[PDB]
Formats: C-alpha cells, structure tokens, sequence
C-alpha cells in the first residue's frame, strides 16, 4: 500500500487543511451563487 | 604482434570511431546517460522503500498506541466507582508504551525529514538531468550545424582559392 | 525478542538507506563527470572550432 | 427539487458534484478552442496547399 | 482561490514556488535569446554561403 503511496504522492500534492478549505468554500460560493439566482427570481 | 592482429577488430574499430569522436561523440553521450537513466529508475525505487519502510515503522507506532488505548479501556473498566486501584497497574504498563510510541514518534520526525531531503535531493537531480537530456540535444545540433559549417568555408576557400586562380591565371595565359 | 522485532525494522531500513545512499553516491559521481569533464568538452571545443 | 421551500439543503452536494462537472466541461471546452484553432489552421493549410 | 476575502495567506507559499519557476522561466527566456541570434545569424550565414 505504501509503495502505492508514493506513487499516490507522486500523481496529487498532499491534501493539506488549506486546499481542502478552499475547496470547502468553493462548494459554499457555488451554492451562494445558486441562492442568488433564487432571490434575483424572486425579486 | 599477433595478439595484436587479434584484438585489431575489437580495438581498431573503437579507435576508428576515436578519431571520429569530434564529428561522433553521440553514441558514447547517449550510453552514458543511458546507464544514468537505468540509475535514475533505481533511485526513484530506492526512494518508495524508505518512504514504505518509514510509514511501516509508524504503523508500529500505530499499533503501539492502539494497544495504549487498550490499556486506557482496561483502566476504564476500573474509573469507575473509585476503583480505580487496577487503573495503577493499567497506566504503569502504559507508560512503558508511550515510551515506545514517542521514541517511534520521533524517529519517525527524522525519518520525515529524510523523505522530505532525498525528495527535494531527487527532483533537484532529475529535473536538472531532463534539463541536460534538452541541453545535449542541442548540443548535438549544435556540433552537426558546426561541422556543417566547418565544411562550407573549408570547401569554399578551396573552391575560391584554388579553383577560380586556376580559371583566371589559366584562361588569361591562355 | 522485542529488540530483535525492532532490530529486523531497523536492519530493513537500513537496507533501504544502503541502497538510497549508493544511487545517490551514483547521481554525484556521475553529475561530477557530466558537468565536468562532458559540459567542458562541449563548451571549449565548440568555442575553439 | 430541493430548491424550492428553503429545501436547498440537498443543493450543497449536487452543486458540490456541479462544480466538479463544469470543471471538467470548460476544460473540454477550452481543449476544444484550440481543436478549433487547429481544424481551422490546417484547413487553411490545406486550401492553399 | 485565497487572494479574495483576504484570505492571501496560503499566497506566500504558492507564489513562493512561482518565484522559482519565473526563475527558470526567465532563465529558458534569455538562453532561447541567444538561440534566437543563433537562428538568426546561421540562417544568414547560408543565405549568403
């Protein structure tokens, strides 16, 4: 599994807390956009 | 000598290309990087055995620790109501393998640090040698383009120099 | 036997720091000779001709 | 059919999965604005040629 | 994906590494300007030879 690893290592940097945070909110925003949408139809 | 008429066909034909190294280095380059391509693939299978045998002394530590918290759950059945008399003997035990599972925990910092270096180590090295797989490339351009060169002016002042005098002085004597 | 456990991980990454520390033993010694015997070749006998 | 009622709950994953997908289309997409460069280029190539 | 909300610190180290690599890009730049004037002047040579 480790010499799987390293090539896992290799292919995709080591998904630290930043990046997944930041994917975090880009799920956020892409809701936040979608809720936009809702409440400029409802304007 | 006829040892020498022996070896003549393995030796003189090295040596024949030897004279033609200038116009033809090309072969011996690309075997030598060749073998340094053959190391290069060792070097990277060298890294993937550190970085198993570094989280395979971590999954010790990890068992270390796992039977620590069943030393902590033997204790629990005893944190209880006060008696916690067992709880001294639980935790002596435990002490000795936290003992084990920092000294593991701290090797395992250095065996970091060297997984971290022999990476850095390695892509500064084999980013340098694709960089010099480019520069050689180049460089046997370069060489042919000169040779190349070397051949239009040599041919040229012969052609100049020889040829039109002999046009010249020759027609007009004539 | 504890010991012996913990001996056999060290002695298998010991093995692997023998191996590592021979390639790159290769990488130095043969980066020495491609820079400085290959890259001087290249650069003062191109300039000359 | 979660975007209704203030039931958008639902809607953080399958956005979530959206992005993901829109990734994957704009790379298609800009993959595909120099597949167009290229027909183009060699249609022109061609057509002179 | 961190230079809005003020949020530029994961900044320092990804334009950390870009420092490196506008190094060896304006490293590429510079030598591909001496292979330009080699381009050049060779076809010159040539064109007149």
């Amino acid at each position: 599994i480790l010499e799987l690893e390293a090539e896992r290592e290799l292919l995709n940097p080591p998904p630290s807390p930043l990046d997944k945070k930041f994917e975090q909110w880009e799920e956020q925003q892409a809701v936040e956009a979608t809720l936009a949408a809702m409440k400029a139809r409802r304007s | 000598m006829e040892l020498f008429n022996r070896v003549g066909r393995v030796l003189k034909s090295q040596l024949t290309h030897w004279q033609q190294q200038q116009e033809a280095p090309e072969d011996l380059l690309e075997r030598l990087l060749g073998e340094m391509e053959l190391e290069l693939i060792e070097l990277r299978r060298a890294l993937a055995q550190t970085i198993a045998t570094f989280k395979s002394t971590e999954r010790q530590r990890d068992a270390q620790q796992l039977i620590a918290q069943r030393w902590y759950e033997k204790a629990q059945a005893a944190l209880d109501r006060g008696n916690e008399q067992l709880a001294r003997e639980a935790l002596g035990q435990r002490q000795s393998y936290q003992s084990h599972t920092e000294a593991l925990g701290k090797s395992l910092g250095e065996q970091r640090a060297l997984v971290e270096q022999v990476r850095g180590q390695l892509q500064k090295l084999e980013r340098k040698y694709l960089e010099l797989k480019s520069q050689k490339n180049l460089y046997l351009a370069r060489l042919k383009s000169a040779i190349a060169a070397q051949k239009i002016e040599e041919i040229a002042g012969n052609l100049d120099n020889a040829s039109a005098s002999s046009l010249f002085e020759r027609i007009e004597t004539k």
